[PDB]
RNA sequence: UUGACAUUGUGAAGAGACAUAGAGGGUGUAGAAUAAGUGGGAGCUUCGGCGCCAGUGAAAUACCACUACCUUUAUAGUUUCUUUACUUAUUCAACGGAGCUGGAAUUCAUUUUCCAAAGGUCCCAUUCGGGGCUGAUCCGUU
RNA sequence: GUUCUUUGUAAAGUGCCUUCGAAGAGUCGAGUUGUUUGGGAAUGCAGCUCUAAGUGGGUGGUAAAUUCCAUCUAAAGCUAA
RNA sequence: GUUUGACCUCAAAUCAGGUAGGAGUACCGCUGAACUUAAGCAUAUCAAUAAGCGGAGGAAAAGAAACCAACCGGGAUUGCCUUAGUAACGGCGAGUGAAGCGGCAAAAGCUCAUCUGGUACCUUCGGUGCCCGAGAGGG
């Protein structure tokens, strides 16, 4: 339920976050980054948690973001999917938060995580971009006309009783 | 097509919209040079005193010829025809009564006024009559038919509580013009009396004759 | 800043739809849970930080729920044997704060630990809640760190109710200077002068 | 609301930008509440209207909590 | 006892107004009538109309802004009040829809209501003994 | 007073260069109801209701334009004598 | 339609480890009288007294300025001194009653927004060995 002034909702069929979860896995565990030096280039970077990923959209380094859709407080991941938008940088929305961390290969759950720098792949995770904007292209007219519920059988009914008066009895 | 040179929702400085200056050297549409115009909504009252007029004098022309005809007395007829069209008598009150005006504005003397006072009927209506208020009569009346004609212009709060006056021709260069208004409003601005209230400047606005205008802030 | 100040930034708002929905429907729980609530995470992370919160072991966030109104005072029905003056039941007020009776009843019940701190964060109606930092002061893990350490000396015992804590200041008057103020060194200090 | 006009986001801007002027000289006074309204009534009272009323309901959300981080940002540099 | 405010949501309109855009008319002396009150002003268009001219007067009646007031429209509003409808926050007290087949009724028909542990299979066993499912029912605290 | 012994690294002074956040919201402030105070339109605190900005802000003993003066950054904390 | 292993939120148990409740005379935080005074009395006074309750320590409590200010300067906080029966309150009756400063006692500025537990090892306020859960910038 809720009244509600907008929230949040949208997209993730299983398949289009299963593509984004192997490649963040894949986005670890490609590491080397390598055993000698000073200077030194990366193949990976990730980084878990809410306060690295938001500051790392703002320095513009992040590659795709994953944000978790349950999470709860709201407030606290509210804040990335205006800003990420702002900065053009691509977000995925992933079902649960469990899920983000053990891809992410965190302990515990991960509100949300980033790749920050691929490897080697980039035309798998452009194509995952495109994908990304396939499902959610949008730009924001947030969205609920009011929404919450769903209705429950006597109030459907009760509209359907509703439909019949409309036609003939009021 | 006039209409979509302005912008209603902006009000521009002095230079940038023409006001007096250049945009609306574009918007005079019409085969003749049409006079640029200033108006001002004033905040003022509907006493006396705080009625705004006076007269300033323009550094550059509104660009149009005044026929004056002016009567006065002794060495100032005399003074009178060094600059001015038709020097007249206190005798030639008669001549005007009957039917001749040919003339755009008239001046007087002060030892003119007793003899003046029977030309208002017909003159008042029209507002030529001669007025302190209008700086139309004063014994130094040479300086002042030259401030006439170079193109001293005058103000005239309505009972409306608009006050305005022409400033120039659209024709005429956007520096010249810019110069005009801005005696004008620092003319205006000063006249303005102390018991007014907040903002004798309201609202400013410049429009040539036909075209639509754009207000000035 | 940072994250935080997002988080902080809502709060500021609260009729005010994003935290408004929330909590409208945390509302909901506030009122079928207890007067105890320990819970493991600050519904303030940006508030709580600030509030010394770290995560680290004997620290609890603990959210506690104090009515809403003004006084009422016994004995009514016998009502007293005094002069006009005296008398009052709802016509006085606490002085003491909604926020700082929370903190009391909250370290009443955890009496192990000592409050540092208060931050309020629900209105709805009838109920005002608090959401209360206790930590632990006996444990080495707060001891070791010295941003914490202050909390564990025997002198801070029972705080909340001392009024040594940072609401217990506010309510005292203190805040900080001069004239607004003069007794609020103590209460008791100006020592009928 | 869409449009009203004319120009757009730019007025927009100015119905934002006029607003911060009716409520720090709404503030400055002191209430807010009650001036807010004060200060809207002795004054004309048609574009000015509409932007106190959601000023004071949701508040546009989601917009100020954007336009005030940029703003704090654009300070922080 | 009684009204208001918080708690605090939904939207039907009846009635009141406030954006611009397109209309109309604008009740002071005389004046055919439309001089309300402002800048301006010698033309805008042509089969023309108004100024031109009538005629009076303080001032005359083209035309591109303007704008007090009577009134009324569109685009896409929005705003109070009701009431009056509706539930989802909420409070207090302490089942719903389908499925058979039965029977009543409509409609030519489509359509639309009213009502009311045994044995089977499987899996160990393949041996007694056991367990799972089925055993009229599928779906989704009052 | 005597005696043991690790690398260092980064901090810090002095001087050049731009620059700037860790700085705290139902808070600041308001009304209407209290009680407290020397606190008087101007003490402090409670309650109900409402409610900012973000280098903007608060103070300077009533309230309102300005430049600026003069001072200071709440809503956090500790602390010897 | 249907289950099983795993992720995190709430709950209950359990034993371990760790601490509290109570107390000592007064000192030391809130709620809160009256007779009494004004030759009555109702604001005021008694009095923010006494009491009651909560609770800490060897002192407690307060603390480095969103201060002071009425200038131009000071520069954390107590106390002492005196400011002063001044300002201010008040049937402006009775009464009530400061602060800034000046200078003393004594002085001090900082600090926020890998940790722990388990077992082993020792010279056991420690660290090593492992396992487990969780004021800022450039050269």
């Amino acid at each position: 339920a809720a009244e509600t002034f907008k929230l949040f909702n949208k997209y993730r069929p299983e398949t289009a976050a299963e593509k984004k979860e192997r490649l963040t896995k894949e986005a670890a565990a490609v590491a080397e980054g390598k055993s000698k030096q000073d200077a030194s280039p990366k193949p990976y970077a990730v980084k878990y948690g809410l306060n690295h990923v938001v500051a790392l959209i703002e320095n513009k380094k992040a590659k795709l973001v994953l944000i978790a859709n349950d999470v709860d407080p709201i407030e606290l991941v509210v804040f990335l999917p205006a800003l990420c938008k702002k900065m053009g940088v691509p977000y995925a929305i992933v079902k649960g938060k469990a899920r983000l961390g053990t891809l992410v290969n965190q302990k515990t759950s991960a509100v949300a995580a980033l790749t920050e720098v691929r490897a080697e792949d980039e035309a798998a995770l452009a194509k995952l971009v495109s994908t990304i904007d396939a499902n959610f292209a949008d730009k924001y007219d947030e969205v609920k006309k009011h929404w919450g519920g769903g209705i429950l059988g006597n109030k459907a009914q009760a509209k359907m009783d509703k439909r019949a008066k409309n036609s003939d009895s009021a | 097509m006039s209409k979509i040179t302005s912008s209603q929702v902006r009000e521009h400085v002095k230079e940038l919209l023409k006001y007096s200056n250049e945009t609306k050297k574009r918007n005079f549409l019409e085969t003749v040079e049409l006079q640029v115009g200033l108006k001002n909504y004033d905040p003022q009252r509907d006493k006396r005193f705080s009625g705004s007029l006076k007269l300033p004098n323009c550094p550059r022309p509104n660009m149009s010829i005044c026929i004056f005809g002016d009567a006065f007395d002794v060495d100032r007829a005399k003074s009178c025809g060094v600059d001015a069209m038709s020097v007249d008598d206190l005798k030639k009150l008669n001549k005007n009564k009957k039917l001749i005006k040919k003339l755009s504005k008239k001046y007087n003397a002060f030892i003119a006024s007793e003899v003046l006072i029977k030309q208002v009927p017909r003159l008042l209506g029209p507002q030529l009559s001669k007025a302190g208020k209008f700086p139309t009569p004063v014994s130094h009346n040479d300086d002042l038919y030259g401030k006439v004609t170079d193109v001293r212009s005058t103000i005239k709060f309505q009972l409306k509580k608009v006050l305005c006056l022409a400033v120039a021709v659209g024709n005429v260069e956007m520096e010249e013009d810019v110069l005009v208004n801005q005696i004008l409003m620092s003319v205006n601005f000063f006249v303005s009396l102390l018991k007014k209230n907040w903002q004798n400047v309201g609202s400013l606005v410049v429009k040539s004759s036909m075209g639509p205008a754009f207000r000035l802030y | 800043m940072g994250a935080y100040k997002y988080l902080e930034e809502l709060q500021r708002k609260k009729q005010s739809d994003v935290l408004r929905f929330l909590q409208r429907v945390r509302v909901w729980e506030y009122r079928q849970k207890n007067v105890i609530h320990r819970a493991a995470r600050p519904t303030r992370p940006d508030k709580a930080r600030r509030l010394g919160y770290k995560a680290k072991q004997g620290f609890v966030i603990y959210r506690v729920r104090v009515r809403r109104g003004n006084r009422k005072r016994p004995v009514p029905k016998g009502a007293t044997y005094g002069k006009p003056t005296n008398q009052g039941v709802n016509e006085l007020k606490y002085q003491r704060s909604l926020r700082a009776t929370a903190e009391e009843r909250v370290g009443r019940r955890a009496a192990n630990l000592r409050v540092l701190n208060s931050y309020w964060v629900n209105q709805d109606s009838t109920y005002k809640y608090f959401e209360v930092i206790l930590v632990d002061p006996q444990h080495k893990a707060i001891r070791r760190d010295a941003r914490y350490n202050w909390i564990c000396d025997p002198v801070h015992k029972h705080r909340e109710a001392r009024g040594l804590t940072a609401t217990g200041k506010k309510s005292r008057g203190i805040n900080k200077g001069h004239k607004f103020n003069n007794t609020k060194a103590g209460r008791r200090k100006t020592w009928k002068r | 609301p869409k449009i009203s006009y004319k120009k757009g986001a730019a007025s927009n801007r100015t119905k934002f930008v006029r607003s911060l002027v009716r409520e720090i000289a709404g503030l400055s006074p002191y209430e807010r509440r009650l001036i807010d309204l004060i200060r809207n009534s002795g004054e004309k009272r048609a574009r000015k209207v509409a932007k106190k009323r959601l000023g004071s309901f949701t508040r546009a959300k989601a917009k100020v909590e954007e336009m005030n981080n940029i703003i704090a940002a654009s300070r922080r540099h």
